[PDB]
């Protein structure tokens, strides 16, 4: 079914570095260049306050469509990586439902300006204050505490590549089917990102990788966030909310 | 009951 699910050869491992990397460029959904380029464009204090008084639900909305368009460029990211598409669609699910949200945590950091401590959202640069409509403060604050500390790492574009395709292809997620497979793909992936690391003299960013529990506690927090949310505004979620968003957070 | 994810995997 695919060379990565039995033992690759150096030149084999070299190769998937680079299909990596690719696959990543592909479908990174911003540029970096794009995203540096418009940290001096921050929200004002009167635009900070228009975000402030929007309503819980249309804020919700609007967050919501956001992190669905980002999903979507991870989806695409992993029907591209070498041998996700041989996994068996139950697999490829499960590991989608498990990972996606993952990536677009880690791939954030692009958009995070720890000099003033402001993410990209619609257009401009702005503190967590500009999500306060949201009533779900203890998240956003790890987010961003999240976005700085990787933000520390100095990640390059090909390390985000290689890094977020090992969070995906994750064979402890329950419900794989084919683990033994997602075993070798993951083995040969941990070997790609750790050969760039190598080769490029930065393995020392291995052990300030954060904890998987990190990323698993902040898609724990979203979904709890979310179900609070959905008891207040049960209409808002199954009428504006995405359909894939739900598909991924709620169940459908 | 919204399944996306299956018709994203099948379009190519
Ligand atoms: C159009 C827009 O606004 N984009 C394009 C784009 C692309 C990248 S990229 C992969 O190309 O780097 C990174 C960020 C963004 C930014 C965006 O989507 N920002 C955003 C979205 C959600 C949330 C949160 O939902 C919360 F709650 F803060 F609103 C949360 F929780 F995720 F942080 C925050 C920031
Ligand atoms: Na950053």
């Amino acid at each position: 079914e695919n060379l990565y699910f039995q033992g690759a050869s150096l030149t084999e491992i070299e190769h998937l570095v680079q299909s990596v990397c690719k696959s990543y460029r592909e479908t990174c959904q911003l540029r970096l260049e794009d995203l540096l380029r418009q940290r001096s464009n921050i929200f004002s204090r009167e635009e900070v306050t228009g975000y402030q008084r929007k309503s819980m639900w249309e804020m919700w909305e609007r967050c919501a469509h956001h992190l669905t368009e980002a999903i979507q460029y991870v989806v695409e990211f992993a029907k591209r990586l070498s041998g996700f598409m041989e996994l068996c669609q139950n697999d490829q699910i499960v590991l989608l439902k498990a990972g996606a949200m993952e990536v677009v945590l880690v791939r954030m950091c692009r958009a995070y300006n720890a000099d003033n401590r402001t993410v990209f959202f619609e257009g401009k640069y702005g503190g967590m204050e500009l999500f306060r409509a949201l009533g779900c403060s203890e998240l956003i604050s790890s987010i961003f505490d999240f976005s700085h500390s990787l933000s520390a790492l100095h990640f390059s574009e090909d390390e985000i590549a290689l890094y977020t395709a090992l969070v995906l292809i994750n064979a402890h997620r329950p419900g794989l089917q084919e683990k033994r497979k997602v075993e070798q793909l993951q083995y040969n992936l941990e070997l790609a990102f750790h050969h760039h690391l190598c080769k490029t003299h930065r393995q020392s960013i291995l052990a300030k990788l954060p904890p998987k529990g990190k990323l698993r506690s902040l898609c724990s927090q979203h979904v709890e966030r979310l179900q609070i949310f959905q008891h207040l505004h049960p209409i808002v979620v199954q009428a504006a909310f995405p359909p894939l968003y739900k598909e991924l957070f709620s169940g459908g | 009951k919204h399944k996306i994810l299956h018709r994203l995997l099948q379009d190519s």
